[PDB]
């Protein structure tokens, strides 16, 4: 309870800040800008490598400063492990460190952009701090079945639908649905009404089906939503 | 009510002009 | 541009636009979090598809500002075309922000219209 004294009210405020310093930061480390004329533009991000540097690790130090204090007087500091903000806050601030031990002298293309995304997960610190994101954590732990009903659903239409597409759209000229794992692309996204145009049926059997396969859609994608926004 | 508030913003200042120095220290 | 606000003084004309006025002030809170909650949702599946489709022959997700509009293209469901992910990576991660933004954004949608 921050309102319990001064200074909780000022901890929680001052931790509620370098969260979005550091997602902020996060994201501008990838804005291009800046022209630098001599070469092609830098992403801000390496352009002001030390500064963007030095900001994330002020803010990954006053991080675990709070986390580790908050460890200490934890009653039962095995259950407060298991607790989820726990994780949170322990899977936001290790990519910094496995970051420093696997720095660019020791990396791959393919392996450190799966680091470089975990600083995200930052975010949801602000749990802590709105309740609707308590609240939503809380009313998907009730309705978490119908969401598995919803999956399962989901998965057979996604099914069926890019089945009969792909055996219909198959013979043609030059038929983008060339495999049954491409036809799941199209299928999941006429299925949630979103249409990008890139493939579209062609032949007569082909506009039959999507069509369908677009009501369907609605459909599956109605039933746990009531449930969800009741709870 | 206030003087709370007034205890928070005196805080971030601080946390500026320190990656303020490394800046210089660049 | 502000010629047009003058459009508003039709509020003493139909009892809907006032009743309007007031339902949003009734409703002060609840949408604070939807602009909270859409906001972090934003964030993290723009970063998530950035980082996905980042390494591509034709990235046009050049800047994640230059990912806002895709994740807030597919995220309310419009679906223009201009950009598409790609890899077997980004496919993944777009569909699932569709299905994401149709729950985020209907959790007022339905207090809105009972107020």
């Amino acid at each position: 309870n921050p309102h319990t004294s001064t200074l909780a009210l000022v901890f929680y405020y001052v931790t509620g800040f370098f969260i979005a310093v550091s997602v902020i930061t996060n994201v501008v480390e990838t804005v291009p800008c800046g022209t630098v004329p001599g070469s092609k533009e830098l992403p801000c991000g390496e352009r002001y490598s030390v500064a963007f540097f030095c900001l994330d690790t002020a803010c990954v130090m006053i991080f675990t400063v709070e986390y580790l204090l908050r460890l200490f007087a934890a009653p039962s500091r095995y259950r407060f492990i298991r607790s989820v903000m726990s994780i949170i806050d322990v899977v936001a601030i290790m990519p910094y460190y496995i970051g420093l031990v696997m720095t660019n002298n020791e990396d791959v293309s393919g392996a450190f952009v799966t680091l470089r995304v975990f600083r995200v997960f930052r975010i949801f610190k602000f749990s802590r701090h709105s309740q609707g994101l308590r609240i939503l954590g809380y009313t998907l732990k009730s309705c978490a079945s119908e969401l598995g009903f919803l999956l399962f659903s989901l998965t057979m239409a996604i099914i069926i639908f890019a089945t009969v597409m792909f055996y219909a759209e198959k013979g043609s000229s030059a038929s983008k649905f060339t495999s049954i794992p491409a036809s799941f692309w199209y299928t999941i996204v006429t299925m949630t009404t979103l249409g990008y145009g890139d493939m579209v049926p062609k032949t007569i059997a082909g506009k039959i089906f999507g069509s369908i396969c677009s009501l369907s859609g609605v459909l599956v994608i109605a039933l746990p939503v009531p449930v969800i926004v009741s709870n | 009510w206030k003087g709370i508030a007034i205890a928070l913003l005196v805080i971030l200042v601080i946390c500026s002009l320190i990656v303020t120095s490394v800046i210089l220290l660049t």
